[PDB]
RNA sequence: AUGCCCCGAAACCCCCGGGCUACACGCGCGCUACAAUGGGCGGGACAAUGGGUGCCGACCCCGAAAGGGGGAGGUAAUCCCCUAAACCCGCCCUCAGUUCGGAUCGCGGGCUGCAACUCGCCCGCGUGAAGCUGGAAUCCCUAGUACCCGCGCGUCAUCAUCGCGC
RNA sequence: AGCGGGGUGGAGCAGCCUGGUAGCUCGUCGGGCUCAUAACCCGAAGAUCGUCGGUUCAAAUCCGGCCCCCGCUACCA
C-alpha cells in the first residue's frame, strides 16, 4: 500500500505529506491549482500521498495535461490566451521555462525597452534606481 | 517558421475591422481603440495610409510616442522623436500592439566614472 | 510687497516632444521580515474623530475578483461614507529556509484621464531572492504615558510605507 | 662544480620538535567618535596553502625527488 516516494508527471513526491502540498514540488503549481486539481479529480486534499494507486496517478497526470477540458475555469491557467495558437494553456517544468525563455527572446529581437532591460540586468518595472538594488562592491575617492 | 498573433497570419489580420482586431489585444490597447484616436493619431494615419496607397514617397516622421503599432502599419519606416532627434524604426510584424515609444529611447546609457569629492564620508 | 543692476524682440508670452523617475557607489528617516509570545482555513465580539452637491451614494441585478448597468434619500443630530483591526472558539502544520519571508519576473483581466512606452493604480494563475536576532556605536519615553492595533482628514481626475488627528 | 638554508596575503613573522584556525604587526578600502582634522574604536577584502607521494581520522612542517632562489667554498682557459 503505503510507499514514500511517488513519482508523478517526471517528479519524484513525498508519500509523508498531504497530497494537496505534495503536488506543489512540480514547477508550475501552486497550492491553489493543486487544490483544484484534487477537487476535480475527485480525491481528498488531506489524505497522504503515499496511497495513491496507478490509475489515480493516471488520471492526475492527464487532468494536468489539458485541464480546461476537465472543468477547471479559463482564468485559473499560468497562460491563457496563447500568443502562437490562442488556445488557453497550462505549462509546467521544461516547457513553462523555454516559454518565458521565449517571451524574452521575442521582446529582445525588436529591441523593445523591456528587451534592453532583460539584457542589461536593470529593473523592468519602473522602479527606481538611485537608493535601493544595490549589488555590487564599494568604490574608494 | 511564419507569424500568427493568435493563429492568424498577416493576411488574415489585414482584412479584420478595427473592433474584430481590438478583440485580439491586450487590455489596455483594448480601452485605448475603444476611447476612439487623437486627432494627431488621426493625421498620422491618414499619412500612414496615403504611403500604402503609392504615394507620398517622403520620409514619414511623429512626434506621436504613444501611437499604437497596427497590422496595416508593417513594412514602412518611422521617425519617432526621441526629445531632441528622430531615430528611424522598421516596423516588423512581431511589434502589433506596442506603442511607437517603447522603440525610441531617451535617455543614454550610463557609464561611471571616478567617484568624486563628498562621495564618502571621508572624501568631504 | 520692494531699492539697485541686468534682458527688453529675448532672460517677456504661448504650443509640441523630453527631463526632474538615470545608477559601479557613501549616508538619513522608515516599512516588511528573519517564525510557535506563530502561518493558514471556517466561525464569534466591541469604537471615536471627521467629511459629502464638480459630491456621499443605501437598495436591486450581472460577474470568480478587480469591476459593470439602474438608482431611494441627503444643502445633512434626519440620508450616506460605516457591521475596524489587534482579541476569542474549532481544525491543519511541529522547529524546518519550512504550509516562515514575498523581493523579482511571465501571461491574462480592469479603472481614471485629451494622453498610461519613458512614467500611474487594482485583480487572477504561475515563479519563489536576501534574510535563522544584528560589531564599534547610538535614539524615544514618567501614566491612560511608552509598546502593540487599526481608522479619519490634507494633498487628490487617478495615486499614501507621508503630515496632522482619532 | 661541492656544502649549507629557506621559499607562508601587498610587506615582515608565527604555522614543523608536541599535527585540529592557514594565525600575528604594518599596509589598502569602508564605517564609527568630534564643530572639523590628527590620535582612538570596529568590520571587510586579500596566501586552497609553491607542485606529487609516504604519515595520520587528522599536517604544509614529520619525511622524500622535483621548481627556482640565497649564502660559503673549490674552480689558471
Ligand atoms: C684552453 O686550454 C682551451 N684550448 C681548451 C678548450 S676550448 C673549447
Ligand atoms: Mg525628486
Ligand atoms: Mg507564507
Ligand atoms: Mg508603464
Ligand atoms: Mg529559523
Ligand atoms: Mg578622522
Amino acid at each position: 500500500d503505503f510507499r514514500h516516494i511517488v513519482r508523478v508527471a517526471g517528479v519524484d513526491l513525498d508519500g509523508n505529506k498531504q497530497l494537496r502540498w505534495a503536488l506543489t514540488a512540480i514547477k508550475g503549481v501552486g497550492i491553489n491549482f493543486a487544490t483544484m486539481v484534487c477537487r476535480v479529480a475527485g480525491l481528498d486534499p488531506f489524505m497522504k500521498a503515499g496511497y495513491l494507486t496507478d490509475e489515480q496517478v493516471k488520471k492526475i497526470e492527464e487532468i494536468l495535461q489539458d485541464p480546461v477540458a476537465h472543468g477547471i475555469p479559463r482564468w485559473a491557467v499560468n497562460r491563457p490566451k496563447d500568443y502562437e495558437t490562442g488556445r488557453d494553456l497550462h505549462l509546467i517544468t521544461a516547457k513553462l521555462d523555454m516559454a518565458i525563455r521565449e517571451d524574452i527572446m521575442r521582446l529582445r529581437r525588436i529591441r523593445a525597452y523591456r528587451g534592453i532591460r532583460h539584457e542589461l540586468g536593470l529593473p523592468v518595472r519602473g522602479q527606481r534606481t538611485r537608493s535601493n538594488f544595490r549589488r555590487g562592491q564599494t568604490v574608494g575617492v | 517558421k511564419e507569424f500568427r498573433y493568435r493563429g492568424y497570419t498577416l493576411e488574415q489580420l489585414m482584412n479584420m475591422s478595427l473592433e474584430e482586431l481590438a478583440k485580439l489585444l491586450p487590455a489596455r490597447q483594448r480601452r485605448s481603440l475603444k476611447r476612439g484616436l487623437t486627432p494627431e493619431q488621426k493625421k498620422l494615419l491618414r499619412k500612414i495610409r496615403l504611403a500604402k496607397k503609392g504615394k507620398y514617397n517622403k520620409p514619414i516622421r511623429t512626434h506621436c510616442r504613444d501611437m499604437i503599432v497596427l497590422p496595416e502599419m508593417v513594412g514602412l519606416t518611422i521617425y519617432v522623436h526621441n526629445g531632441k532627434e528622430f531615430v528611424p524604426v522598421e516596423i516588423k510584424p512581431e511589434m502589433i500592439g506596442h506603442y511607437l515609444g517603447e522603440f525610441a529611447p531617451t535617455r543614454k546609457r550610463v557609464q561611471h566614472g571616478a567617484p568624486g569629492i563628498g562621495a564618502t564620508r571621508s572624501s568631504m
